[PDB]
């Protein structure tokens, strides 16, 4: 009965993960919405037939959705630990009453981590005819990474239901 | 169409049938409730013995 | 011990498929709202990326 | 057209059919029902000792 | 109550071959279709005034509704067994307590 | 009576073989379960039209699945000893009197 | 026995006849969900085979 109960503190481990993973998806779901619209705009700014106030007006906007996913990466903390951020390598929780840990690996979202590396915009038309193929990669990237928090999540919801 | 007629097999075979559980369900509960009176009844037996002494 | 007291395991596999049910109903819901089979990315990653990328 | 064509391939690769939905949403409902039903019906188990004594 | 026992145990043969026949019924509903297809093809082809080009077309529609054919009829199998593809001669169940039987003979398509 | 008395002694051992073989039986069902997963899992990796991006998904689905598998299998110990992990060929419990016994063989999963 | 704790034939009966109405009812609603009397080699082997071939 000793080791029942030792399940019963493991279940707690087992939740406060589910939680962290769950916040980090929401914030992973804006940014790849952000990713989407920064793709547009690197694309529309590429056109050589444009006047100087419609470059201004597109770098804006694209700078101001960069500024979005920094602030959308940085907030994605639960209990003070995240696995989006870059902060931490790896998280562990309890998984078997004799110590053993379910070990779910820090899919850094954040500029940084997706090779946007802040402060990056377009001087001329032919940036961002190269800024088209970073977007494209950051976006593949994160999408990646997306799938295996997905695939950890899942995995923290079934051995939560086997240990119960 | 094959999936669902896959799936309409298994259920055939594995499924249950609730009208019969209910009847049943009610006819057990009153034999359990009749029970636990009969082993009431049968314990307070030989308590007559004390008056003998 | 079929009298017992202190514990009784119907009401463990009553709660354990109750709980099961509740699941399924909650992905039918999210189903329902979102209008979409893959909504997230735990429905299954490879089809949802190749949507979002699409 | 073609992005008429891209929009109409990724929606038919993630797009749900409700008139199956609505089927399975009935189904779960009602099985719940029965669920805690029986979840009750477990409870008042043993509440029956306490008249042998 | 030997027997009457024994006869829960024959309804369970009966609804297995009950599932049986019926992914039988499915996959020749759709290969009678398939058939009719084919003919209609096959009608098609016959005709003496259509050029190199037509022909092959017809003759790659049937090529395909005759694989599909073949497809449709070799996956109706439940529990392992088959009395579509050709693979045994008659299926048969209980039928009665003293272990008679009900047989359904194999109608291959 | 000293016979009774041990038949009393009997019935303890049978009652923890019961405990033993049913934590056994949660564990299989959970391991059947996680089996089917990663059958479908396979059957969608084996198509040969899919992006590098999605076989490594789903390369890694099926690698968490079998750890599943693995942490679910040997945890099914009760008392210590296990039916389903594969450190014992057969299990012997109390069955008569006398000394006799029950002997329950190892399903390893 | 009249007073039998054991069994009892109403039950039985009512559950047969309740069957027999529900295979009524399934009945019905093929025919309302295909619109058409023989839809299968079931209903009638004959009139289906006739018609396929027609």
């Amino acid at each position: 009965s000793a080791t029942a109960a030792s399940m019963n503190a493991v279940k707690d481990s087992l939740q406060r993960g589910q939680s962290t993973i769950d916040v980090a998806l929401a914030a992973g779901d804006t940014i790849t919405d952000l990713l989407g619209k920064m793709k547009e705009k690197a694309l529309a700014a590429s056109d050589c037939s444009l006047n100087t106030a419609s470059f201004n007006a597109l770098k804006s906007d694209f700078d101001s959705l960069r500024d979005q996913i920094e602030k959308a990466a940085t907030s994605a903390k639960f209990n003070g630990v995240s696995i989006a951020d870059g902060s931490t390598t790896k998280l562990t929780f309890l998984a078997n009453s004799d110590g053993s840990g379910f070990t779910v690996n820090a899919k850094t979202i954040s500029l940084a981590g997706i090779g946007l590396t802040t402060t990056s915009t377009f001087t001329t038309a032919a940036a961002a005819k190269t800024m088209i193929g970073t977007i494209d990669t950051a976006l593949q990237t994160a999408t990646n990474k997306l799938a295996s928090l997905g695939t950890s999540s899942v995995g923290l919801d079934t051995h939560l239901t086997f240990v119960g | 169409k094959l999936q669902d007629s896959l799936d309409a097999g298994v259920g055939n075979l594995v499924d249950a049938d609730l009208a019969k559980e209910s009847a049943k369900l009610q006819s057990l509960q009153t034999k359990q409730q009749l029970g636990v009176q009969a082993l009431s009844i049968a314990n307070q037996s030989s308590s007559s013995i004390l008056s003998l002494f | 011990a079929l009298n017992s007291i202190n514990t009784n395991a119907g009401a463990m596999i009553a709660l354990q498929n109750l709980n099961g049910t509740n699941s399924e109903l909650t992905t039918v819901q999210q189903r329902i709202n979102t209008g979409k089979k893959i909504a997230s990315a735990k429905d299954n990653g490879a089809i949802w990326a190749t949507a979002k990328n699409q």
